[PDB]
């Protein structure tokens, strides 16, 4: 019996596929990374958010500031603050400037849950 | 990977919306993503050879030569674009068509699984119907 | 009119040659353009200028093979010859930050008349002005009094040109009534925002703007006139200037409500190939546009504007005039006063002014025939 | 006939194959017309395929020039 499509299954295949292509000499485009990222945002699995940005930046690609705002606010909507605190952690390591409003809302969220 | 064979450039061809085989089956099809900022179409124009007459023009022309570069190598052009979502749905339908076909070749429950299969194109009773495609030994027994 | 050779920069021999011809025929005064390229090349080196007029300086001419300082100093050559205080006069636009540099050029004793639109310290400056699609009305304060001018020229950039003519009239001590009559006599300098008037409810202007910065400046001058919609007809030359094709489409689609791409001078290049290069500046392709034609519907852009397309310039110009409504402006850019459409190698005769003039005459009979020309494609009565 | 030649010359033979195949499959999912329309679609996609893999242009079905038989073979015609 064939397996029925789920957006969760589609994302994990794309993460596996992107890893194989990079490790075999392929360079996915900046648009490809966003499309895989966009599918996750419609899907909610905030766990996969950390790895998609990790491979996006390992290719030297930087998303726009609104895109980083979208994923952080999406994490707060679902309450997955552990992903959000890790996402802001890796943004800081990459050195990409992070808007003040995103920092203000994550800090307020961190204070609320404590 | 096990053969130490890298992915060739022809496999990694890029579409108009700047997508490769990594993400071309997620199904907003032939559409770009947000990227958080506006796309610089002038940068794409220069990097595609637009300053020297070497750009690829997407102008339809008379003749039996495909405009899409991904149609190179195929006898009758490349397959039509089918997303991973459509493929799973088509695969799901085809299997149950076979189940409906074998059910007809051999009582209230029989009518209820009859309607359920047609509706897909009770499910516990559907799950006992076995397909034997490729099983030569089974077909030899039925031939005898 | 003289049968002037079709050279954008007359040579030194030609300038002297025709100039004597005017003398032999009884000409007493003359006005010549002093372009930076002509001044730098030394073509006008043997011209005994009496009055030197400075209008403005912006880095627009990509054709100038020199730096900004060289571009500035080239224009200063005309002002450097302002030597004789009794014979020479200076007219400067003091709104430009450079204007001080020119005033110091030449003999400082030469009289200088200053004009400005915004700087009220100028000798000649407007008190109030009104801009519309058909005319401009300006009240200008001059050292000899105030003047009332109603001109067919359009845009606030043409107010400076009026002020410069007023100041030159002021400099030569001309009668105020001659200043008003002379300015109001000029109605349409050919190809310079030339209004095509046929007693209709929308303005039609033909301009020579064929560059990204020329088109941006032109469409910003049209927008200040407050039209309801702007309809721009633009194309790109073939075999040359391949870098502006996506740029001019992005500019037109972000400043014009409706954009009509067409052919400007294909030469030996296929017109649909140039239009594909233009379409790439907004993310489209010729194939996608032609697919929308099959479904008889062209969607708008992300900003809500409309883009249409046709490779025949005569069709695209007249179809854009037929899209005009009450209180609109139709801008036919690219050619201006040029009277040729180069296809292959032959320079077929083609005037943009005639096409707009003739389309305005026959647009009435098209509308009463039931044809809906509000957009592409047209809706005939016998089509559904 | 010139209008027909423009249609033939402008045909996208690869589009014909994909359009015929999807329409053929739709009728399968769903009596003398469905069967007849199915045979029409198979003939059309068979015809398009042969043009693609040969050097015959479909627009040659409209004649622009008319060859003339040699005189010795026409010493009616």
């Amino acid at each position: 019996t064939p397996r029925r499509w789920s957006q969760e299954w589609e994302v994990e295949l794309a993460i596996v596929l992107m890893a194989k292509v990079i490790e075999l000499g392929g360079v996915p485009t900046i648009g490809d990374c966003a499309v895989i990222l966009r599918a996750a945002i419609r899907a909610p699995m905030p766990s996969s958010f950390l790895k998609i940005l990790q491979t996006t930046h390992s290719l030297g690609y930087a998303f726009g500031s609104p895109l980083y705002d979208e994923i952080i606010t999406l994490c707060l909507d679902l309450g997955e603050l552990d992903a959000a605190i890790a996402i802001v952690a890796d943004m800081e390591t990459t050195g990409i400037t992070v808007p003040d409003q995103t920092l203000d809302k994550v800090i307020s969220a961190r204070q609320s849950n404590e | 990977r096990r053969d130490n064979q890298p992915i060739p450039p022809r496999a990694m061809i890029m579409s108009r919306k700047y997508r490769t085989l990594v993400s071309s089956w997620i199904e907003p099809l032939q559409e770009e993503a947000e990227l958080g900022y506006e796309i610089d179409y002038l940068a794409r124009y220069v990097e595609e050879g637009g300053l020297t007459g070497e750009r690829k023009r997407w102008v339809p022309r008379r003749g039996k030569t495909p405009l899409d570069p991904d149609a190179a190598g195929f006898i009758y052009s490349n397959p039509i674009e089918t997303s991973f979502k459509q493929r799973c749905l088509e695969d799901w339908k085809v299997h149950h068509r076979k189940l409906l076909r074998t059910l007809q070749s051999e009582e209230s429950d029989y009518m209820r699984v009859m309607e359920r299969l047609r509706n897909i194109i009770v499910d516990e009773l559907i799950c006992r119907i076995k397909l034997h495609e490729g099983d030569t030994e089974f077909w030899k027994r039925r031939f005898l | 009119k003289m049968d002037s050779p079709t050279t954008t920069s007359p040579d030194a021999v030609l300038v002297q040659s025709m100039m004597a011809k005017m003398l032999h025929n009884g000409t007493e005064a003359l006005v010549m353009e002093a372009s930076p390229q002509e001044l730098a090349s030394g073509k006008c080196d043997e011209v005994d200028f009496d009055i030197a007029v400075f209008t403005n300086l912006t880095r627009e001419d990509s054709d100038f093979r020199g730096t900004d300082e060289e571009y500035r100093d080239a224009e200063a050559k005309l002002f450097a010859r302002m030597v004789d205080p009794e014979r020479h006069r200076k007219v400067v636009n003091i709104d430009d930050p450079n204007a001080a540099f020119f005033v110091q050029q030449g003999n400082p004793d030469v009289p200088v008349v200053t004009f400005a639109m915004e700087n009220t310290k100028a000798d000649v400056h407007p008190l109030k002005f009104e801009l519309s699609l058909f005319e401009t009305q300006v009240l200008v304060n001059t050292p000899q009094g105030i003047l009332e001018i109603s001109s067919g020229l359009l845009g606030r950039h043409n107010i400076y040109n009026i002020l410069a003519a007023v100041a030159v009239g002021i400099a030569v001590g001309a009668p105020l009534e001659d200043i008003v009559r002379g300015v109001e006599e000029v109605d349409a300098v050919p190809g310079r925002c030339e209004l095509i008037d046929e007693e209709q409810a929308f303005g039609v202007i033909v301009d020579h703007a064929n560059t990204p910065d020329g088109l941006s400046r032109l469409l910003d001058s049209v927008r200040e006139l407050k039209p309801r919609r702007i309809i721009t007809v633009i194309g790109c030359a073939g075999e040359n200037e391949r870098g502006k094709r996506p740029v001019m489409t992005k500019i037109a689609t972000e400043k014009s409500d409706v954009t009509m791409l067409t052919s400007d001078n294909p030469g030996n290049e296929d017109p649909l190939d140039i239009l594909d290069d233009m379409l790439s500046g907004i993310g489209w392709t010729m194939q996608e546009y032609l697919k929308h034609g099959e479904h008889d519907y062209y969607p708008p852009l992300s900003n809500g504007h409309r883009l249409f397309l046709h490779d025949v310039r005569r069709v695209a110009v007249r179809c854009a005039v037929a899209m005009g409504e009450e209180g609109d402006m139709v801008v036919v850019a690219g050619k201006g006063h040029e009277s040729y459409q180069l296809e292959g190698d032959k320079k077929e005769f083609y005037d943009d002014r005639e096409e707009c003039r003739e389309a305005l005459q026959y647009v009435d009979e098209l509308h009463q025939a039931g044809i809906d020309t509000s957009e592409f494609p047209w809706r005939l009565p016998e089509s559904h | 006939a010139g209008a027909i030649r423009e249609q033939l010359a402008d045909l996208d033979l690869r589009i014909i194959i994909e359009n015929s195949l999807v329409e053929w499959k739709q009728l399968g999912e769903e009596d003398r017309k469905i069967v007849r329309r199915k045979d029409f679609l198979v003939r059309r996609m068979e015809l398009a395929k042969h043009f693609i893999r040969t050097n015959i242009e479909p627009e040659w079905m409209v004649l622009c020039l008319l060859p003339v038989l040699p005189p010795e073979l026409r010493p009616d015609i």
